[PDB]
């Protein structure tokens, strides 16, 4: 069987789903099994996993501060970064913050990024999709 | 509200693990940025003109002056009325501890990142580096000898780790897999020539797909086009 | 065919802008100067022609427009000059300069020259010394820079 | 963006009568290319036959100027009717036209091939429009056209 | 109508697959070309003066500078009231994306060709070329660290195609066939010298054209003069 | 071998007469001059291969 996106892969969802009917756990694929990707990223700090001390994002120490141009600098850097390393399957066009505006006292409190991004017609020699990777290359 | 330069000291090659910051107490006037890019010049015998071939890139420079002054008529940026800056020794020293002596677990100076509030440099938002060369003039004494103005130069270049280097160098070339959806006008040798540089192809990728006819295709096939084999 | 020229001391300046051609003190002013334009050469000498060199066309240079009042304790060009000033926030506008007379066919007052003066912003502002022993006026002074000016032919 | 292709394929002997024809009345093709795509192959209106109304962008290109220039004209309403308004707004409708000028919509190699503007008595006004409050202004623009049709020729010298 | 400097660029070392262009919001008040041709100079020992024999013509050089403004008095060439420039950051970002950074599918940089409306370099309407050199200084900053002038200065070199630089070169030698009609005062030996510079190989061209007297010629003749053999 | 070295200038702005009798002609053609100017000084012959010999008469 060979469809399309076949080079995209295919794999599990978050968070993990059971059917008990239909004997079967819940499978993702091509931009969804992207998409859940991005969640899973953003979402773990770099010490969290037992061998991969790498593997994460620390976006929480920029809790309880104002944006300032400083701080949208440092946000855009940290995720940049961790795209880059973790995400090879897209391109990323640009990062939007903003603080504010709904109460305008709750608003203000809470900040807001948006994530642009598009997925790139070609393979990678970076992406762990059987069984490609093993003639693809790293 | 006014914005000031920053200088963000890093131990880990990743940029992961902060050591410190320093902040500059007058903004500098200006800077300026280096770029190149080395070609082969080599050419034939009684030739009119030439066509060059490409080598590499070189890193970036970065050239920096600014300065230090304590005699109390620049005011300090705390909110404080009738403050102004009055201590020029003890920012040279946590200046020179932080980029420029050696690091006691590494053996080497720390790495540096350089940013300035909304500037961007390019596609990024600050700039990745290590000090290279460094000059101090003091120019003003008190009557105990302490300084009361001093004058830096600095130049710094770039720095990019390997592992993430191949990944910003996305290369895409035959050693991939293509997907192409065949629209209207769309001819199989065209294609082919498009993706590979070559029509001849095009029997092969017929083969792949499994096409009867390959000179009258139908307008919402997808194609795949696999890599070629690494050496003939 | 004339026989008399003109007078110089019946004149106009009208501001259009945000919204200040409607407000009377802005078109009152006791000098206005500066209207004048020059071209700039360079020289080149031809070997074999020792009667005259060769003089060259480069570029035009136009000099500040100068005004001066009564100092108007609460203006809003001023307004406009001190924000462009203060906060480096500039928006440039357009100028009419008008030479006055009476025409009658009974008589009324109507422009006899005007020039329209493009892209203006603040140069400069002043105010005149405080003296205690003289009898003066408090003077203040604008200049400004622009682009052109032309005829409104 | 986004098409797969045209439901119909419009060849050369039906396009002939589509953007041309007796009734003035033209039709917009589109069409695809081998190696190009899909594309608009035609800009004319429902007015095709005219001599002034047969392009898309000149009618439309009117419709911008006229409501800029409106727009800019709005602030002098209510103003005394004489001298010293006129020539406040011949000032404005001129700078407004030669910002047009520099920008290539218009044709002409100096500003005074490219427009004119004029206002006065006896010459646009009356002496009973300007008693009953009327104030009158006339404009003329020379506009860009586009080209539909490239011929070749070919010339030889002999030596 | 003012006309504007455009930088095309191109993927294909053909210049046919056009990948995107940029526009100069201020035209560059000079530029500067230059060129060279390189030759033999060995002297024999006890001479006076030389002949010096041809090498070769080296690739020519272009040198051009210019400025970016966004503090809001340089106007938009666009025709709208009161619009002035006021982006610094988003034009550089586009200059380096066009002509500086690394192409994905090709591994080095694009190929440019720089137009300016009727401007003429010599037989041609533009010129094609890569990028070498380039530096930019910043020098005016808003209060969030934003910049509002930049300075550029870059340099080029000239780029032509093997296939397409031997074309140029129409190199017309005893290579080749000749044709040539005999008119009023024309003698073989002279027309043999003027084709080949030696006028030996008369009785040769006579064999070749059939001519029984070749010491009257006629004047409506068209004589054919064949290549040399390639190696003797 | 001898070396030497000459300045020169084209101006087409419509001040500098031309030389040929006519009242009220002036030089208005750089891009024409400059052309013919590289034909003849440096382009490729291609008969010979290199570019041409020149003389040079004041």
């Amino acid at each position: 069987d060979d469809e399309s996106n076949a080079y995209l892969g295919t794999g599990w969802g978050f968070p993990p789903t059971f059917e008990k009917k239909a004997r079967s756990v819940r499978l993702v694929s091509a931009e969804d099994d992207i998409r859940e990707s991005l969640q899973i990223l953003l979402s773990t700090n770099l010490g969290e996993r037992v061998m991969q001390p790498n593997y994460g994002c620390n976006l929480q120490d920029l809790l309880f501060e104002s944006l300032s141009p400083t701080v949208a600098s440092n946000i855009k850097e940290l995720v940049r970064t961790a795209i880059l390393y973790y995400e090879p399957r897209i391109r990323l066009n640009k990062l939007d913050i903003q603080q504010g505006i709904v109460n305008e006292a709750d608003a203000q409190g809470l900040i807001q990024i948006i994530v642009d991004c598009t997925i790139i017609s070609t393979n990678s020699r970076f992406n762990f999709v059987y069984p490609f990777y093993l003639q693809e290359g790293s | 509200a006014l914005t000031k330069v920053k200088l963000l000291a890093y131990q880990d090659k990743r940029f992961e693990n902060k050591l410190g910051e320093f902040e500059l107490p007058i903004n500098p006037e200006q800077f300026s940025q280096s770029f190149k890019v080395e070609y082969n010049r080599e050419q034939a015998q009684g030739s009119q003109r030439n066509d060059p071939e490409f080598k590499f890139t070189k890193p970036e420079e970065l050239k920096l002056d600014f300065t230090f002054d304590g005699t109390g008529v620049v005011p300090v940026n705390n909110g404080k009325p009738g403050e102004f800056h009055q201590d020029v020794a003890d920012q040279v020293r946590v200046f020179l501890d932080l980029v420029y002596s050696m690091n006691s677990e590494t053996h080497k100076p720390n790495f540096l990142r350089l940013i300035w509030g909304d500037f961007s440099f390019g596609e990024k938002n600050g700039f990745d580096c290590l000090l290279t060369d460094l000059q101090i003039n003091y120019t003003l004494f008190d009557q105990t000898g302490k300084p009361l103005r001093a004058k830096l130069s600095t130049t710094f270049t770039s720095y990019v780790e390997q592992n993430r280097r191949v990944r910003e160098e996305g290369k895409q070339s035959p050693d991939v897999t293509h997907q192409r959806k065949v629209k209207a006008g769309d001819t199989l040798p065209l294609m082919t020539h498009r993706i590979y540089g070559d029509p001849a192809y095009y029997l092969q990728i017929a083969k792949v797909n499994g096409l009867i006819n390959f000179r009258k295709l139908a307008t919402n096939t997808d194609l795949r086009f696999p890599p070629l084999e690494k050496t003939q | 065919i004339r026989t008399y020229p003109p007078v110089s001391f019946f004149f106009e300046v009208v501001f259009q802008g945000e919204n200040l051609d409607k407000d009377v003190v802005e078109t009152r002013f006791q000098s206005v100067t500066g209207l004048s334009v020059d071209m700039q050469t360079e020289t080149l000498k031809e070997g074999g022609e020792n009667r005259f060199e060769h003089i060259l066309p480069v570029r035009t240079k136009y000099d500040p427009l100068v005004l001066k009042r009564g100092l108007v304790n609460d203006s809003q060009m001023v307004k406009w000059c001190m924000d462009a000033i203060l906060n480096f926030d500039i928006r440039p506008m357009n100028l009419l300069v008008r030479l006055l007379h009476i025409e009658r066919s009974s008589s009324t007052i109507a422009p006899l020259m005007t020039w329209k003066v493009i892209n203006a912003w603040p140069k400069k502002w002043s105010v005149s010394e405080f003296n205690a022993e003289q009898n003066s006026i408090a003077v203040e002074s604008l200049e400004l820079n622009y682009s052109y000016f032309e005829t409104l032919k | 963006s986004s098409v797969i292709k045209p439901v119909l394929k419009i060849t050369n002997e039906q396009q002939n009568n589509l953007n041309v024809h007796p009734t003035g009345k033209s039709i917009n093709a589109i069409r695809a290319f081998t190696g190009k795509g899909t594309l608009i192959w035609g800009a004319r209106t429902l007015a095709g036959n005219d001599n002034e109304w047969r392009y898309v962008s000149v009618r439309r290109f009117f419709n911008m100027a006229e409501e800029s220039i409106k727009k800019g004209s709005e602030p002098f309403v209510f103003e005394p009717n004489d001298a010293n308004t006129w020539t406040k707004v011949k000032a404005m409708i001129e700078n407004f036209l030669t910002l047009q000028w520099r920008a290539g919509a218009l044709a002409g190699a100096k500003p005074e091939q490219a427009f004119y503007v004029k206002i006065g008595l006896n010459e646009t006004m009356t002496a009973l429009d300007i008693l009953e409050g009327r104030m009158i202004v006339e404009i003329g623009m020379a506009v860009v056209r586009p080209a539909e049709f490239i011929i070749l020729k070919f010339s030889h010298k002999m030596q």
